[PDB]
């Protein structure tokens, strides 16, 4: 019938919706297995066909269109795909009218993400997860290859920035308090672990796709980051949120020290040598936040007062003695620096840097019978 | 300048307090962006909007604005920026409210959308009081009747539902502390409410989805009720196959006043609900009938309890299968306080009645069932005697004559335990702000003997040879001469329980061997 | 309930339909204890309209003698509920039709120890 609607909306239109208006009745039945995917695309096919809808389903499929992410933990990953194509379709539907199209977009988006953050952090119906839906999200921007079959009869743009607009309004939302009682005492530990779910869950969706769709925000979005980086400089989540911005900046290549770009460069500089100079009181999943910043800055910006970045560096290669990524990022930083920035600066503290480059040279079922194995199927400090 | 009160000396009254030069900009600007758009132009317009509101008297002229049919626009241009006009018209006290209960005989959704902006604006408005909403609903309790397009045979049944969750919305939001009975202008909109439950246009679905507000309250509501629900469930539910349409609705509907009665423990839903519950077994889902039972009976006052237990008990005078579904599960759960009260009400009121004849039996079964739970609480004056009144009953030497044995059984078997305690028994933020979005949308093998076996371990607890009557039924199922079904009462009671008698079971193998020898109805090799 | 199902079965297959038959005599005997009296006004409503499909297309008789038996049988259904409800509003139908005569005059026909305990010690 949702692939037959819109031949109905031919001959007996005006049934069209009426069925539809059961349909609603259906996914509200549905609401209290896994059949979601077929009402999603369904929905979405006589939505693309329809033009007329009673104004009521606005918010319940707002609820409706939530569940299905919230069911989609113990799904097989062929009909994950089924639902995510039937989301594509969904969206395609609905955005054929902008002010409805913007207004559901950004709550739905919202209502998902707060549930995401809602699922607790680990520490040392069946039972749902919350790092699956992060591959939904990278299908969720890599789009175009079902946007170009619908259009058949830029968006992932769009998806870009209601995704920005929607982690604005949550990073602005939420506040977090803490006590002590070189100590702390978290308030609302369980706000801590919806922003370090919304933290995990974004730094890698975030620069996978474009900054280029980032652009728009470049000089605003970081700023009111680094605003909520001066609330509480001592948040590791802030650190990681704005070292994918950098690496999303140099990306894109902005650094070129327009006013924006210049007040840009004079926040990373004074910020950097803050939190550089304020390191010393910061230990570990702290510092180390902090230090994977300092190393992620362009050299544009650091051309100013390199001395600063020197010892951090230092410590960022005996700690990534320790931690093998911190000192996989502290030396890519370096070498790219030592590629754009002249030797002559960085000559006097050659005798520096080589002393901590000393790490990493001190070191040295299933037989024969075929059975087109399942392992096969299943699919460092040397670097 | 303004939070230092001042807005003439920079800009005095150009012709009125409306200093019109932010509302043609933000007017043109919001109409133009169709005929482009930018964040920092929407930062912009917004900031623009505080500037008028800055100013006294745009409120109006906002109201007109919203208006603007161009094809829509005055509705977009309110969509844009709904949250700053939520903000102003917050203060607006019901100047506005008027405008729109005036404009709105012809006006039906963006009338709908800034209401709900208002109500979830104010329900977010929650930090220093909600006071504001509850004088906003008042101002509209009192303007209800001042626009009457919607709530009749004069509008469709989306309009009809349109104000239908914008009345949920009001009363989820307002206090039903007033305005739940006579109130000012509560009938004015109590008995358009009525009016509107009575409408059969409305699908019943639909119908019970609204009247799921019932938790906020009289012989129009329970005729309402019966004329509603009659026309539902003619005897039977499961008739209808499960997963058909109308039987999902039937399910849907169900649970929507299950829950909702739950919520309010309203006497006659109780009575509506039992009854057409017993009418035939678990094809009213008895299963959250009697849980639901389980949290009322802790819920509510003890007295609200003993009015509702009484109500139902003289409702009960098929007629048994009234008290036997639903009476139990509220005696045993509800407030042992509750159970003093109303036993002490019931005390003669079932002596007199302990002593064609199947309903006597039916009532007698019922009678039983209801003392024997009450008994396993604790020990008036005239309690002393009831007790034997219940023994002889089963002493008698059609089925339904043994089922009245086995009540009477049950029940001294109960008595039987504080009397003749002896032997010789004589045989957060982010929940928070979830919860408000949840708001906006408004949508988030035979058993007889298994007393005779809890009795057993009592005087096990309380407590070779004994005149426990283990004698006796050694005797009894000794000799194969007993009845098989008797028997298997025996065998299957025993199964359950013979750590109490280990240093007698050097005497048990010989009757339940000769029992064991070529031993013979619901499938023998299971107790074998 | 399945009133208007069994009303459309006879005006599309125009059958007796024994189905219909007993979902009507099911519609009206869960009528006992619980006094669904307006579910009794609906239940002599849809044995009107019954009735009348039952003159219109083949099963004048067979309602007829339905109508006659059932009319008997709340007639020893001795309740405080019973066929004084369904002569007063039955005024019009409440026995055999089917063309006159034999059929109106049914219509008039119809619509207008222990032991010695009792008996003795207090008789």
């Amino acid at each position: 019938y949702g692939l037959f609607a819109g031949p109905c909306k031919v001959i007996n239109a005006k049934d069209v919706d009426f069925m539809y208006v059961e349909l609603i009745q259906r996914c509200k039945q549905m609401f209290l297995v896994y059949q979601m995917p077929s009402f999603l695309q369904s929905v979405a096919s006589v939505l693309l066909y329809l033009d007329t809808v009673p104004e009521v389903y606005t918010p319940v499929l707002e609820h409706l269109v939530v569940m299905q992410i919230d069911s989609f933990p113990q799904y097989s990953p062929k009909m994950q795909l089924v639902c995510c194509r039937a989301i594509v379709k969904v969206f395609l539907a609905l955005a054929a009218k902008g002010p409805v199209l913007r207004n559901c977009i950004s709550t739905v988006v919202h209502q998902g993400l707060i549930r995401i953050c809602s699922k607790p952090v680990v520490l040392p119906w069946k039972v749902p997860t919350y790092k699956d839906y992060v591959d939904l999200f990278r299908h969720l921007l890599s789009s175009d290859q079902m946007m170009d079959s619908i259009l058949a009869d830029s968006l992932n743009h769009l998806l870009y920035d209601e995704f920005v607009k929607s982690v604005l309004k949550i990073v602005e939302k939420l506040d977090l308090t803490l006590e002590i009682q070189a100590n702390l005492h978290p308030a609302k530990p369980k706000d801590f672990s919806a922003f370090i779910n919304l933290v995990e869950f974004c730094r890698e969706i975030l620069p996978e796709k474009q900054a280029e769709f980032f652009e728009p925000w470049v000089y605003s979005f970081s700023y009111e980051l680094i605003l909520q980086s001066t609330r509480l400089p001592l948040i590791s989540g802030f650190y990681k949120l704005l070292s994918i911005t950098v690496r999303n900046a140099k990306k894109i290549k902005y650094f070129e020290g327009d006013p924006e770009k210049y007040s840009c460069f004079a926040l990373f500089v004074k910020f950097g040598k803050e939190v550089a100079v304020k390191m010393k009181q910061y230990k570990d999943e702290l510092l180390a936040s902090c230090l994977t910043f300092l190393l992620s800055l362009p050299h544009n910006i650091i051309e100013l007062d390199v001395r600063a970045y020197v010892p951090a560096l230092q410590m960022a290669f005996k700690l990534g003695l320790s931690y093998t990524p911190l000192a996989e990022v502290g030396l890519n930083a370096l070498e790219e620096w030592s590629i754009y920035i002249d030797r002559h600066v960085m000559q006097p503290y050659y005798k520096d840097i080589l002393p901590c480059l000393d790490g990493y040279l001190k070191t040295s079922f299933n037989k024969v019978v075929l059975k087109h194995l399942k392992k096969t199927k299943n699919l460092s400090l040397e670097e | 300048l303004h939070r230092a009160g001042l807005l003439h000396n920079i800009l005095p009254s150009q012709s009125t307090d409306l200093h019109h030069s932010v509302g043609t900009e933000l007017l043109s600007l919001v109409y133009k962006g169709i005929a482009s758009l930018d964040l920092s132009c929407k930062q912009l317009a917004s900031g623009l909007l505080e500037l008028a509101f800055a100013f006294g008297g745009l409120c109006e002229r906002l109201v007109s604005l919203l208006l603007n049919p161009a094809v829509s626009h005055g509705e977009y241009f309110y969509s844009l920026f709904s949250e700053t006009i939520n903000t102003e018209l917050l203060k607006n006290l019901d100047l506005a409210v008027l405008e729109l209960m005036q404009s709105s005989v012809d006006n039906t959704k963006m009338v709908s959308a800034v209401l709900n902006g208002m109500l979830d604006q104010s329900f977010r408005e929650r930090a220093n009081q909600k006071h504001q909403g509850l004088k906003l609903a008042t101002t509209i309790l009192q303007h209800w009747k001042k626009c009457d397009s919607w709530w009749a045979k004069d509008s469709p049944l989306e309009t009809k539902m349109a104000v239908l969750a914008l009345l949920a919305k009001i009363l989820q939001i307002d206090s039903s502390v007033s305005f739940n009975t006579s109130h000012g202008s509560f009938p004015e909109v109590f008995t358009t409410y009525i009016s509107l439950l009575a409408d059969t246009k409305l699908d019943l679905h639909l119908k019970g989805q609204a009247v799921t507000l019932l938790p906020f309250f009289l012989e129009e509501l329970r005729r309402v009720l019966e004329q509603l629900i009659v026309a539902h469930f003619p005897m039977q539910s499961r008739e209808f196959p499960p997963g058909t349409p109308r039987f999902n609705n039937y399910v849907d509907c169900m649970k929507k006043f299950l829950d909702a009665l739950e919520l309010s423990q309203s006497p006659m839903l109780l009575e509506l609900m039992t009854e057409v519950l017993c009418r035939e077994q678990q094809h009213v889902m008895e299963e959250l009938f009697q849980s639901s039972f389980r949290r009322i009976a802790r819920r509510g006052s003890c007295v609200t309890q003993v009015g509702l237990l009484e109500s139902v008990y003289e409702m009960f005078r098929t007629r048994q299968s009234f008290v036997d579904r639903s009476l139990l599960t509220l005696l045993w759960h509800c407030s042992l306080d509750a159970l003093r009260e109303f036993f002490s009400t019931i005390v003669v009121d079932a002596i007199d009645v302990l002593k064609t004849f199947d309903t006597q039996i039916t009532k007698k079964m019922g009678y039983y069932k209801i003392l024997d739970v009450m008994y396993s609480r604790l020990p008036n004056e005239l309690t002393k005697t009831l007790i034997k009144l219940c023994y002889d009953a089963f002493t008698e030497n059609l089925e339904r004559r043994r089922l009245y044995h086995c009540a009477a059984y049950n029940c001294a078997i109960s008595v039987i335990c504080c009397v003749f305690n002896e032997l010789k028994f004589y045989q957060s933020t982010l929940s928070e702000e979830m919860s408000q979005f949840d708001f906006s949308t408004g949508v988030q093998r035979h058993e007889c003997m298994a007393p005779l076996t809890a009795l057993v371990k009592h005087m096990h607890r309380s407590l070779r040879d004994l005149p426990s009557w283990m004698k006796f039924l050694h005797g009894k199922l000794g000799n194969p001469i007993v009845p098989l079904n008797i028997r298997l009462f025996l065998a299957k009671l025993v199964i359950n329980t013979e750590e109490v008698f280990r240093p007698y079971a050097k005497h048990w193998l010989s009757p339940l061997l000769q029992l064991a020898a070529s031993e013979n109805g619901e499938g023998i090799h299971y107790m074998v | 309930n399945p009133a208007e199902n069994f009303r459309v079965l006879v005006k599309q297959k125009k059958a007796s339909f024994e189905e219909a038959s007993n979902q009507l005599i099911n519609h009206i005997e869960q009528f006992l204890d619980t006094n669904e009296t307006p579910y009794f006004m609906k239940s002599i409503d849809c044995i009107r309209a019954f009735r009348e499909e039952a003159i219109k297309f083949s099963e004048e008789q067979r309602f007829n003698n339905f109508l006659k038996a059932l009319q008997e049988k709340v007639e020893i259904k001795q309740l405080n509920h019973f066929w004084e409800i369904v002569v007063q509003d039955g005024i019009t139908l409440i026995t055999k039709e089917e063309a006159s005569g034999s059929s109106v005059t049914a219509e008039e026909a119809k619509k207008f120890g222990g032991d010695v305990d009792d008996l003795l010690d207090m008789i």
